[PDB]
């Protein structure tokens, strides 16, 4: 089975570069070229170049040429994509993918997970968890959790550390000040709550965080 | 170079219905276009290839065609797995270019979203900080404008917003609206507006406080 | 007069 398994996320400095991997498996490496997608947030695929292992042949887009240098190792079946004085443009997910010849002209048959690569000067930083209760001023309400401040993703967020699964919406995060943040709601009966008690657990494995904030009534 | 536009960034289908997608080169590609199939969890896959119409191990309810400038992918009876944005791209000039993509998405009713709107936490004024947090739940269509008053006017600085994507049990989506300002800005107003303009009716849902009724 | 697969770019 044709596979191509890409390097793991990446985190750096603006002004430095990147070299990510794509390895790959099931097939003639050398019989096939490698291309590079970009992806942002912001729809739209970009093709940023490609390479023909056998001789390491490289042709690559205008806009991406001077940055990216696309290499390859015909001995681990292993093609590179290095990125230089990056900038927050380069903020996205890139492909690699196999190309075919078919009739005339090419095609990609095989693709990557992707490589996310996040250019920032943050570091590990945990994030700060606010409770969001109705402001001092009827049957279902509705309770939030701003989670802000943290570096990198992901976070995880429950209510009651589970047992609270419906009316639950944890919404993606937004890159703030170089910083990510969050948010969260979920919505309860009156009669639970401030009844009883509404916690948001909010976990970030890479500052080995747990935290749980209980939402009380008044700002 | 060739651009590849794709009229429809999100499009909406019932199961089982017979979905098109379509795709307009800037110029004759002479047939050399391919179709990839993107899933949410970031997957890419090729479904179709050579101006449409060549398979690859794909379902034959993927079909393919066109010429010159304008193609076509169809789905002749949309799955649940189709559930995912489709992507076009020529390969006949360099550089090889993609279409923005297309978002499928379920049919539901309309549903208004339900609003909510929250003063910053006593904890987060003590930093210094302050922001205040609305969320517009459970709508549908996904279309939806959040305006954010001060005072009564204005106000876009600070306003990060997140959409979920379409939900899985029901096909509503949810969307939360975040301004954020210094404690100082903060009390230096009153009142704090979050108007939600939703096609579900004409007059904005508004919701709003105001520091001094607290 | 084309080829058609077993190829790359």
């Amino acid at each position: 089975e044709v596979q191509l398994q890409q390097s793991g996320a990446e985190l750096v400095r603006a002004g430095s570069s990147v070299k990510m991997s794509c390895k790959a498996s099931g097939y003639t490496f050398t019989s096939y070229g490698i291309n590079w997608v970009k992806q942002r947030p912001g729809q739209g695929l970009e093709w940023i170049g490609y390479i023909n292992p056998g001789n390491g042949y490289t042709k690559y887009n205008e806009k991406f040429k001077g940055k990216t240098t696309l290499t390859v190792d015909k001995s681990s079946s292993t093609a590179y994509m290095q990125l230089r004085s990056l900038t927050s443009e380069d903020s996205a997910v890139y492909f690699c993918a196999r190309s075919v010849y078919y009739g005339g002209s090419y095609y990609f048959d095989y693709w990557g997970q992707g490589t996310t690569l996040t250019v920032s000067s943050a570091k590990t930083t945990p994030p700060s968890v606010y409770p969001l209760a109705p402001g001092s001023a009827n049957s279902m309400v509705t309770l939030g959790c701003l989670v802000k401040g943290y570096f990198p993703e992901p976070v995880t967020v429950t209510w009651n550390s589970g047992s609270l699964s419906s009316g639950v919406h944890t919404f993606p995060a937004v890159l703030q000040s170089d910083l990510y943040t969050l948010s969260s709601s979920v919505t309860v009966p009156s009669s639970p709550r401030p009844s009883e008690t509404v916690t948001c657990n909010v976990a970030h494995p890479a500052s080995s965080t747990k935290v749980d904030k209980k939402i009380v009534p008044r700002d | 170079d060739i651009q590849m536009t794709q009229t429809t960034s999100s499009l909406s289908a019932s199961l089982g219905d017979r979905v098109t997608i379509s795709c307009r080169a800037s110029q004759d590609i002479s047939n050399y276009l391919n179709w990839y199939q993107q899933k949410p969890d970031g997957t890419v896959k090729l479904l179709i290839y050579y101006t449409s119409r060549l398979h690859s191990g794909v379902p034959s309810r993927f079909s393919g065609s066109g010429s010159g400038t304008d193609y076509s992918l169809t789905i002749s009876n949309l799955e649940q797995e189709d559930i995912a944005t489709y992507f076009c791209q020529q390969g006949n000039t360099l550089p090889r270019t993609f279409g923005g993509g297309t978002k499928l998405e379920i049919k539901r009713a309309d549903a208004a979203p339900t609003v909510s709107i929250f003063p910053p936490s006593s904890e987060q004024l003590t930093s210094g900080g302050a922001s205040v947090v609305c969320f517009l739940n459970n709508f549908y269509p996904k279309d939806i404008n959040v305006k954010w008053k001060i005072d009564g006017s204005e106000r876009q600085n600070g306003v990060l917003n997140s959409w979920t994507d379409q939900d899985s049990k029901d096909s509503t989506y949810s969307m939360s609206s975040t301004l954020t300002l210094t404690k100082d800005e903060y009390e230096r107003h009153n009142s704090y507006t979050c108007e939600a303009t939703h096609k579900t009716s004409t007059s904005p849902i508004v919701k709003s406080f105001n520091r001094n009724e607290c | 007069s084309i080829p058609t697969h077993t190829s790359p770019l």
